[PDB]
């Protein structure tokens, strides 16, 4: 029966909640209430990359923390030197409504996608001097919002099908399917060991995934509106979401609940990306009002604020060495702070 | 439909069988984790710029 | 070293030219969005114009413009239509004999939602009401009512600068102005001079739906010009 | 233009005071 | 957690009246637009009315206009349906749904169907 | 004493050389012509009469004589006869003038000033229409610069010498002025053109268009004051080249700009007939029904940033209404530069909402 089945889902979700009850003792925040606090922190823009025609979506950094590569609605995905500020690549796009893009971790691999339900991967290292389509991925029914390179090989990404992928490249099939959400996924984070991968859908839940079991694992329902963004900790133990109602959340996989809240009440703007320092201490989110905050990650405190973007902030992304920070706006240009 | 029903019924049971760790310790962990790695983050302190590569 | 960097340079230049001419192509063409119910008629539209999303490309008095349709998409559309926000106009199709649900009221809310997004407040819209033929003949049968749905088209009243097709009884035209006057009352609530909207009134043989798309596409950049300029 | 038009009036007034104060000084 | 609890339907004769109750948890319920929507057996989802935030703007669909009130209490962090000669077409499933996302004038895909924001709603037969 | 005065001077050596070079009648004649102030005299017989002609300082008042020999020499013209060639027959109105339109021009270059800075510390108000207005206030900046350079050195130096000066210094501050101030009239004219070919041509829009607006705003006046410089040392170098005594010379430089102004009063028309076509639409326009009201709005928003003001006396002779003329475009215009700074960058409602964001920024 439907409502017995309903039933014992409720009952089942009590035990889950009275379970995280007992389990919660004390909060983060009087823990790290003993701790000094980071001070003010202050950023310039070291860099501003121009040449993009229209609004830039996201953005990778690439492992040698120097080459960079951005997704613009020019149909256009620019592979940037950021030392140099000189332009490496500039790949056409056989559809210019791209929503995401990947940097694979060898550097000879890109990956692109967006409303066409195609992830494409772009071979850098071509021998005959410039960079073509090397694989196409048409097994998504949704607009493609997230992807992250496993390795030269393997992939996964993250559709507005409420579906998670999966993707082998050589044979260019769906290995793994992720099934659960109820809402459309819009990020999708990889863990240091790329073992798991936590992601979030607009449903105010996000989900851990086994890469290799292919089974969700946890859920965190904490947020009050659709997820926008996602990263785990520098350890493979925790992970901040910004969602579209104006807050941050930071949640632990062993204690699978709540840990602490970034919001401030002038803030009404929904977050679009979020990321986090190489020691983890700062996190970097992006915001609806043109601007981005630096918070505090143990004491929920705005240590440092950017403004230095005319137009909404869509991306941002910090580097392996965590050396400087790059945000990427609505507006054409690209900014490296540091 | 009684199919979706009974996979959300088979999620939390599958959920509800772990074991969760006390905050106060994931706390400690993170602490330990974020004072561990404070020196080796550029972004915490202002770096010289003899050390910056873009200045 | 000097050789590399100057390499990197070369580069960069071509690169440069290379998008200056893309960036003279991206501003020579107009980009527009088309949305619509599955039984609004738009595959009708798009064949007298001319996979995750189709394009139509055509060329109007050596104006290249670009349609992009809603594709292989679930109806949750609150993340996706954020990305047509700068396109030159969002094109709304609207089937308005429709007799299962009240199609007529969920296209209502669909664009005072369109209308009312803060990422959509300065994008224009222009409307097209199909079925046009299937609307008169069921007014003509009189089987189909329109007051169940909307009891406030009772005392509604055809506007004086109304003016109906030649061969055409006041009831339909009646109808389909009142019809008209519902969206002209959701697109004037809010958004005064931010955006504006072209309703039209269109068949399935019609063959104007390009020109009167130019028009609109034309009037919407003087008025986004004369904007900039603070003349209105 | 009307700063030309103001400059030649200007230098001939200029020129025609010179003329009168010096005919005045010759008669 | 965000959840909607809906109740108050039932078997009801034709001219009669009837309360909806909608109980939000989860979230700030002032700070959302609320809507009321119903299902018809055999028919696709459809709107019936809504309220803001702070309840000055009301508005229904004209099926129902001038027979259906809604009211909202932040207080209580609830919402209500006021039914009034109802008819055997007004027969359906009520789903309380909110809007996507707070501060927002528009309300995107609240008839959609798998719709995260909706509750389950209550019967209403008349 | 003054080169003027000196000017005379060589009349008392060109007779002279004359007559001791190549001879005349008598080594010393009865009546020995001798140079005079009224006249540059020649030598002649006793009781004959001498017609000579009084020089061009005598004709300096309008647009366009005889001495009876004896034998002591000249004599005196007793009844009138001295000033019988020619001469035929405002000081506190040109200084007042002069100070007004100084103070004009010098707030117009500091309001511009300011604007100019205020656009350039900011990023996002960077567009071909706000680069457009840019190379109008450079415009602005370069007429002022030339008007002030110009009184300081044709007058203000005057006064400190006290004497005739002709240099190719103030003749090429002349060229200088000149060019700054058909170059502001030519950049009034592209504004208009660049709004009327976004408001007329208003797909296709290249920007080859901003290109050549700039080539040909600072090209033809460049043109036409080289073309004007060497007429003036070719055929009339008199002076400073501070007169238009020439009436040609003068049109040679005249025409452009009166073509200017008839062409940007002519686009000015169009614009206003496109805008009150936009705003009589039943629903994108109206909601007041007194469109014309708002119709006055748009009108003073758009006569300073094209010049109709200068319409008003550019059928007007030069001659006639001279002071209302010199009052009106020149007293009151010399604001011009200023007012369009305030409406055209202060009261802008973005450049206000990029100042609001930066204040609450900083």
């Amino acid at each position: 029966e439907l409502d017995q089945l309903r039933q014992e889902a409720e009952q089942l979700k009590n035990q889950i909640r009275d379970a995280r009850k007992a389990c919660a003792d004390a909060t983060l925040s009087q823990i790290t209430n003993n701790i000094d606090p980071v001070g003010r922190i202050q950023m310039r823009t070291r860099r501003t990359l121009r040449g993009h025609l229209a609004k830039i979506y996201a953005m990778h950094w690439g492992t040698d923390s120097r080459l960079l590569v951005s997704a613009s609605q020019d149909g256009k995905l620019i592979i940037w030197d950021s030392y140099t500020t000189n332009k490496v690549h500039a790949i056409p796009l056989r559809s210019s409504w791209v929503m995401t893009c990947a940097y694979a971790p060898s550097g000879n691999y890109v990956a692109c996608g967006g409303l066409d339900n195609i992830c494409s991967i772009y071979n850098l290292k071509t021998r005959e001097g410039n960079v073509r389509v090397s694989r196409e991925l048409a097994g998504h029914t949704g607009y493609l919002s997230c992807c992250r390179f496993l390795d030269d090989n393997q992939i996964v990404t993250s559709s507005g099908d409420t579906t998670c992928a999966l993707w082998d490249i050589e044979t260019g099939q769906q290995t793994t399917t992720f099934t659960g959400h109820t809402g459309d996924v819009m990020s999708l984070s990889l863990a240091p060991d790329t073992r798991l991968f936590v992601s979030g859908a607009c449903d105010a839940s996000a989900k851990l995934w086994d890469v290799r079991e292919g089974m969700c694992r946890q859920t965190f329902t904490g947020h009050e509106s659709d997820i926008n963004a996602i990263c785990f900790f520098p350890n493979g133990n925790a992970f901040a979401t910004g969602s579209d109602d104006a807050t941050c959340r930071l949640f632990d996989l062993r204690a699978d609940q709540e840990l602490m809240t970034y919001s401030h009440d002038n803030i009404i703007c929904g977050i679009t990306s979020v990321s986090f320092s190489k020691s983890g201490r700062l996190l970097l989110a992006g915001y609806d009002d043109f601007n981005c905050n630096v918070w505090d990650a143990l004491k929920a405190d705005r240590a440092g604020v950017l403004a230095g973007h005319d137009n909404r902030v869509s991306c941002l992304g910090v580097t392996d060495d965590g050396m400087a920070v790059a945000t990427g706006s609505w507006d054409s240009f690209l900014k490296i702070w540091n | 439909s009684i199919a979706q029903a009974r996979k959300l019924v088979e999620q939390l049971k599958m959920e509800a069988n772990i074991d969760r760790i006390k905050v106060s310790k994931a706390a400690a962990d993170l602490m330990a984790y974020c004072e561990a790695h404070a020196k080796e983050d550029p972004l915490l302190t202002p770096v010289p710029a003899s050390e910056n590569p873009f200045r | 070293q000097r050789n590399e960097e100057k390499a990197q340079r070369e580069a960069n230049k071509k690169i440069e030219k290379q998008l200056q001419k893309d960036k003279q192509v991206y501003r020579a063409t107009h980009r527009l969005l088309l949305l619509g119910a599955g039984e609004s008629g738009k595959n009708t539209i798009v064949k007298q114009m001319r996979s995750g999303i189709f394009e139509t490309k055509f060329q109007v008095d050596k104006v290249n413009f670009h349609m992009f349709d809603v594709g292989a998409q679930r109806d949750e559309r609150r993340k996706w239509i954020q990305c047509f926000n700068d396109v030159t106009a969002i094109i709304f199709v609207v089937a308005s004999s429709s007799n299962q649900t009240n199609r007529l009221q969920a296209a209502l809310k669909l664009f005072d939602s369109i209308w009312n997004n803060k990422w959509l407040r300065d994008t224009s819209v222009i409307l097209f009401l199909n079925k046009q033929d299937l609307l008169a003949e069921k007014v003509l049968a009189g089987k189909s009512k329109i007051e169940d749905y909307f009891p406030e088209f009772a005392r509604y009243t055809t506007p004086e600068d109304a003016t109906p097709e030649p061969g055409e009884d006041p009831r339909v035209t009646r109808a389909k102005y009142f019809i008209r006057d519902e969206f002209l009352r959701i697109s004037t609530a809010s958004g005064d001079g931010r955006h504006y909207c072209y309703p039209h009134f269109t068949c399935a043989v019609d063959t104007e739906n390009i020109r009167r798309v130019f028009n609109d596409c034309r009037d919407i950049i003087q008025r986004m010009h004369l904007r900039q300029y603070e003349l209105l | 233009h009307s700063d030309g038009i103001f400059t030649d009036s200007y230098s001939r007034y200029r020129k025609q005071m010179a003329v009168k104060k010096y005919l005045a000084a010759v008669l | 957690q965000v959840q909607l609890q809906e109740s108050g339907g039932g078997l009801v004769q034709p001219g009669g009246s009837l309360r909806l109750s909608c109980a939000a948890s989860g979230f700030t319920f002032s700070n959302y637009k609320m809507n009321w929507v119903r299902q018809a057996p055999g028919k696709g989802l459809e709107w019936v009315s809504d309220i803001s935030q702070s309840g000055a703007s009301i508005s229904y669909t004209g099926s129902v206009k001038g027979r259906f009130t809604i009211s909202r209490d932040n207080a209580k962090n609830t919402l209500y349906l006021q039914m009034n000669s109802l008819k055997p077409e007004d027969t359906a499933v009520y789903y309380c749904a909110r809007c996507p996302a707070p501060f927002t004038r528009d309300c995107f895909d609240v008839t959609s169907t798998t719709y995260a924001y909706r509750g389950q709603g209550t019967q209403v037969t008349v | 004493d003054c080169i003027f005065k000196k000017e005379q001077a060589m009349c008392l050596e060109k007779i002279q050389r004359a007559n001791e070079l190549m001879g005349f009648n008598d080594s010393s004649p009865g009546c020995p012509g001798m140079w005079d102030n009224i006249t540059c005299w020649k030598p002649a017989h006793v009781g004959e009469m001498v017609l000579v002609s009084c020089p061009e300082l005598f004709r300096i008042f309008n647009p366009d004589v005889s001495r009876n020999c004896t034998e002591d020499g000249w004599s005196e013209p007793f009844p009138h006869y001295f000033d019988a060639c020619g001469f035929d027959e405002q000081d506190y109105y040109y200084l007042s003038v002069k100070a007004l339109y100084t103070v004009g021009y010098s707030t117009s270059l500091v309001t511009l000033t300011t604007a100019m800075v205020i656009l350039c510390r900011f990023r996002k108000l960077h567009c071909t229409r706000n680069f457009i207005h840019m190379n109008l206030f450079v415009s602005f900046m370069l007429r002022a610069i030339s008007v002030f350079i110009k009184d300081w050195i044709l007058y203000a130096e005057q006064d400190s010498n006290h004497c005739f000066i002709s240099t190719v210094e103030c003749k090429a501050v002349m060229v200088f002025f000149h060019y700054c101030v058909v170059s502001n009239y030519f950049w009034l004219f592209i504004e208009g053109l660049y709004l009327f070919t976004l408001l007329v041509e208003t797909f296709f829009p290249e920007r080859r268009y901003f290109y050549w607006y700039t080539i040909i705003g600072w090209g033809t006046p460049t043109v036409c004051v080289t073309v004007w410089a060497t007429l003036r040392l070719y055929f009339d170098d008199t002076g400073c080249w501070d007169m238009n005594d020439s009436t040609a010379l003068w049109w040679v430089i005249k025409g452009p700009v009166v073509g200017s102004i008839m062409v940007n009063f002519v686009l000015f028309i169009g614009i206003i007939v496109i805008l009150v076509q936009k705003l009589q639409s039943p629903d994108m326009g109206g909601n007041e029904s007194s469109i014309y009201l708002r119709l006055a709005r748009s009108t003073l928003l758009l006569i300073p940033l094209f010049g109709i003001h200068y319409t008003v006396f550019a059928f007007s002779p030069e001659n006639v209404s001279k002071r209302e003329r010199l009052v009106f475009e020149l007293g009151l215009g010399s604001f011009q530069g200023f007012v369009v700074a305030v409406l055209y960058c202060f009261l802008n409602g973005e450049v206000q909402a990029e100042i609001k964001r930066k204040w609450r920024s900083w």
